[PDB]
RNA sequence: AAAGCGGGUGAAAAGCCCGCUCGCCGGAAGACCAAGGGUUCCUGUCCAACGUUAAUCGGGGCAGGGUGAGUCGACCCCUAAGGCGAGGCCGAAAGGCGUAGUCGAUGGGAAACAGGUUAAUAUUCCUGUACUUGGUGUUACUGCGAAGGGGGGACGGAGAAGGCUAUGUUGGCCGGGCGACGGUUGUCCCGGUUUAAGCGUGUAGGCUGGUUUUCCAGGCAAAUCCGGAAAAUCAAGGCUGAGGCGUGAUGACGAGGCACUACGGUGCUGAAGCAACAAAUGCCCUGCUUCCAGGAAAAGCCUCUAAGCAUCAGGUAACAUCAAAUCGUACCCCAAACCGACACAGGUGGUCAGGUAGAGAAUACCAAGGCGCUUGAGAGAACUCGGGUGAAGGAACUAGGCAAAAUGGUGCCGUAACUUCGGGAGAAGGCACGCUGAUAUGUAGGUGAGGUCCCUCGCGGAUGGAGCUGAAAUCAGUCGAAGAUACCAGCUGGCUGCAACUGUUUAUUAAAAACACAGCACUGUGCAAACACGAAAGUGGACGUAUACGGUGUGACGCCUGCCCGG
RNA sequence: ACCGAACCGACUAAUGUUGAAAAAUUAGCGGAUGACUUGUGGCUGGGGGUGAAAGGCCAAUCAAACCGGGAGAUAGCUGGU
């Protein structure tokens, strides 16, 4: 059966990547929340 | 012109293996481990001016790191570049 | 011509098609073509603003001269062409100085004809004159609203606008809705009814033909659910409601025009 | 999650 | 889908290695990629844990090796949908839209093929032979120049045929064999009979009339370019183009034979290397014919000039030299490596497409190649699952012929009511079908050598039939219980409700009589349209203009659609 | 338009139901040049989208997604103490 995750690196990076996070104003808030928590990996790029 | 600073930095090490020895004894080719940010012209100039031999062409490839386990702690051996340098039939390092 | 299809399949049983042998068969004029992309009825917010639009064939836009501004130069009507963007046919016309244009084709115009625009042009179909020069009682099309703006009235196939009066600087036009409108006498108008009247006699014959023209299916509110349409709901077929649009405004008889800016120009409504 | 015979309707609604 | 045995290693072998059989797939369970993954690739060693058993094995642990590009792909130039958007318009703030621009492939843009090699890479390394773009420098001639004008790039669906090729079959030739059991020097048996890009010629086919003057309200200004107008003159001129042929190639490759082997594989040599026929869904073909539903954009490319430079720069043609950087390249890829928590009967886009029978990419058996599905050995109870057959009866079962059984192919004969004249219809129903010989040592048809003749002279035309291939039919004979013998492959008829029909729907208990539908009617709307999204600017409607668009209801077609305005 | 593979779907029956599978397998079944199907990319956002209309679908969740927050909502109710 076709499941919900059909992966693609290009769509992954355009959706959740660092440059899209910096592009939207609330994405920068997301990065602030993750840095304040102390995540090893902020976005899906690494 | 490529500076001697740059040449002495870009040549890193020789490479020893069965394939490297076969390349040396068959096609007059030396195999060199090279710093990653070195280009083909930089490797050619460095070999040509430091080993006092003459180079036909140079071929480069980036060797990927290896994921290793050290006591159930994951680590990642780093990348490097490898250069196959072809000599003009009469150098014989 | 109006030719009925033979019923060799259920879809082709009811088909009536209009075949025109005078139309060009080759490719249209590459200098005058343009692209247009289909929208699907979606505006810049991405929402469907007009329902039941989507799909269909790919089309190219033809730049059609509605202004008819090149006055004083006689022009030779070369050929008639199919425009997929409108009901009427276009005509590729060659002016005397070497420039080609697309115009609407009026009724009776054929290949190799003579047309001319301007204040001194003769009174014959295809010729563009200001309605101060156009005699009263005569049928025109491609009528302007503002001087130099371009034609906006009687542009579909088979339609025409009849000049009934001229009072000072304004002429009164009877429009195909039945409507009397005062427009400036300086506005241009091309003589003769628009061609392709037989366009109204077509029968599509099938839902496939509708989808080729690019209209998605229409769902009745009485078949919807109560949350979707003001008509929706009921065990079985129940209506019990006054007929309204999906946003709640009554749709049988309720007038919706409100333009006090042009109430001054409108003489009589379409009744 | 849940058993299919508990999600089913003919056997769950057995005594209405 | 299925295993058996012999040997090896080892503490121990149903599973590992090697061999001989047996079975399964073979439009895939074979080969190559894109997406995705990340070292799973190869070698050495180990069996704690992982592997639904054991393990000497592994996609496991550990260590070492491995991915070589001017030509493949990215990067790069150019745009689509769409994104962002200097100024700007708008909005309590945040922000919304949007012009110039600038990103964005799933598309357009230059160039490499054959052989060989490694345990693991190769259109990347080596051998041989090529090709492209750009910079520099000599030589010769010369009006060059764009952010601007023009051409081109540049485009749909279906269908039909011709020419071909990939490819296959047979013949010839070359090398080998004379058979465990009757026969096998013969019309016998096995195998091989391969060769590319590039360069030269320009054929089947396709398109278009060329050539030279003079003039012009057009192409934002100019133009020798495009368009338009008028003359003269010639009739073959141009463009495109598969395939073939020559060369590349006295080269490479080659069945085998000879010698070692760490028996895994290496080193040496090497004959024939052609013809006919059949033939693609591939190429000519981005073609031709036709239809309506009328079928991307921009750059690279060619061309014309403005400002400017004006014996300078710059351009064209030849030669020489230099440069083509950077990143990916292992391996899996219908799967044990991707998505499914699993070494999971699921899912996953493109490319290649052998033989026999067949209409066929179905199906049966096979080739190249890959597998026997990581628990086995016994026994042969009930019962459950998947099947096979069955006396007599034949729906008596049951809610209901549910299920199963049966019908099943080609050619011909024949076929009703009703009908919108198309249908119904494959109605129903019936007959023939294998093999051998003759007509005819293989026919009709297809292809077509040699020879001869002709010429605007070669990839040319006419004759001519060698040879190859090859239905279908009739007659005669013969075998069986049965000749569409397997696989594959309609059950048919009658009355009737509903919906005209093809379609869509409750992913995961509902596929319907519901939804849609073409058609019909009412109603709104004069364009700065009604209407919708949006505090607004804007945008869709639409680059449309009442023969158009929105809303509502009915639902092909035929005959119709009656009375009531009190609520 | 018709018959029929690829491909798309899902009408019937059996199996399975702590499954091989959180929707499949087997044998039959419907469409198969079109209102077809598919790859890559883009757009529409929660009282909102999209909907040939089933309250269907929006990441195994839909008569109002998921995540964090008001929040230790409230609970004349049940259990425990
Ligand atoms: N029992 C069936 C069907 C089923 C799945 N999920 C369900 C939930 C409810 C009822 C039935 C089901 C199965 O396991 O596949
Ligand atoms: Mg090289
Ligand atoms: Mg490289
Ligand atoms: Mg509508
Ligand atoms: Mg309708
Ligand atoms: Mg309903
Ligand atoms: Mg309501
Ligand atoms: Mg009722
Ligand atoms: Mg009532
Ligand atoms: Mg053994
Ligand atoms: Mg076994
Ligand atoms: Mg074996
Ligand atoms: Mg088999
Ligand atoms: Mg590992
Ligand atoms: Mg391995
Ligand atoms: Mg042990
Ligand atoms: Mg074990
Ligand atoms: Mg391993
Ligand atoms: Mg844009
Ligand atoms: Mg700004
Ligand atoms: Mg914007
Ligand atoms: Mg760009
Ligand atoms: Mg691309
Ligand atoms: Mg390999
Ligand atoms: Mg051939
Ligand atoms: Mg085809
Ligand atoms: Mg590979
Ligand atoms: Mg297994
Ligand atoms: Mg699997
Ligand atoms: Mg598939
Ligand atoms: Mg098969
Ligand atoms: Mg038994
Ligand atoms: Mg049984
Ligand atoms: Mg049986
Ligand atoms: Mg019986
Ligand atoms: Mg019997
Ligand atoms: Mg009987
Ligand atoms: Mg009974
Ligand atoms: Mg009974
Ligand atoms: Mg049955
Ligand atoms: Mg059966
Ligand atoms: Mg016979
Ligand atoms: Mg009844
Ligand atoms: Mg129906
Ligand atoms: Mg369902
Ligand atoms: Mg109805
Ligand atoms: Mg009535
Ligand atoms: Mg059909
Ligand atoms: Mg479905
Ligand atoms: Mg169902
Ligand atoms: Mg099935
Ligand atoms: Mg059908
Ligand atoms: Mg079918
Ligand atoms: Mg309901
Ligand atoms: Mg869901
Ligand atoms: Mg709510
Ligand atoms: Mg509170
Ligand atoms: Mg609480």
């Amino acid at each position: 059966m076709k499941r919900t995750f059909q992966p693609s690196v290009l769509k992954r990076n355009r959706s959740h990547g660092f440059r899209a996070r910096m592009a939207t104003k609330n994405g920068r808030q997301v990065l602030a929340r993750r840095r304040a928590k102390g995540r090893a990996r902020l976005t899906v790029s690494k | 012109m490529i500076r001697e600073e740059r040449l002495l930095k870009v040549l890193r090490a020789p490479h020893v293996s069965e394939k490297a020895s076969t390349a040396m004894e068959k096609s007059n080719t030396i195999v060199l481990k090279v710093a990653k940010d070195a280009t083909k012209a930089e490797i050619k100039a460095a070999v040509q001016k430091l080993f006092e031999v003459e180079v036909e062409v140079v071929n480069t490839l980036v060797v990927k790191g290896k994921v290793k386990r050290h006591g159930q702690r994951i680590g990642r051996r780093s990348d490097w570049k490898k250069a196959y340098v072809t000599l003009k039939e009469g150098q014989n390092l | 011509a109006v030719v009925k299809c033979k019923p060799t399949s259920p879809g082709r049983r009811h088909v009536v098609k209009v075949v025109n042998p005078e139309l060009h068969k080759g490719k249209p004029f590459a200098p005058l073509l343009e692209k247009n992309s289909k929208s699907g009825g979606r505006n810049n917010n991405g929402r469907i603003t007009t329902r039941h639009i989507g799909g269909g064939h790919k089309q190219a836009y033809r730049i059609v001269d509605f202004k008819r501004n090149k006055d004083g130069i006689p022009a030779v009507v070369e050929r008639l062409e199919y425009d997929p963007n409108r009901s009427a046919n276009i005509a590729l016309v060659l002016y005397k100085d070497g420039e080609r244009r697309y115009i609407l084709a009026p009724k009776g115009l054929k290949a190799g004809d003579q047309i001319q625009s301007g204040v001194d042009a003769a009174i014959k179909p295809g010729n563009t004159l200001p309605m101060r020069n156009i005699p009263v009682g005569s049928t025109v099309h491609n009528v302007e609203m503002k001087p130099g703006k371009g034609g906006q009235l009687a542009r579909s196939a088979g339609t025409y606008v009849q000049i009934v009066a001229r009072d000072g600087a304004y002429v009164t036009l009877r429009l195909r809705s039945g409507e009397m409108r005062k427009v400036e006498a300086d506005c241009r108008a091309t003589l003769g009814e628009v061609g392709n009247a037989e366009h109204m006699l077509r029968v599509l014959g099938k839902a496939g033909a509708a989808r080729w023209r690019g209209v998605r299916p229409t769902v009745r509110g009485t078949a919807m659910n109560p949350v979707d349409h003001p008509h929706g709901g009921g065990e079985g077929r129940n209506f019990g409601k006054h007929p309204v649009t999906p946003w709640g405004v009554q749709t049988k008889g309720k007038k919706t025009r409100s333009n006090k800016r042009t109430d001054k120009f409108i003489v009589r409504r379409r009744s | 999650t849940s058993k299919w015979f508990n999600i089913d309707n003919k056997i769950v609604d057995h005594r209405p």
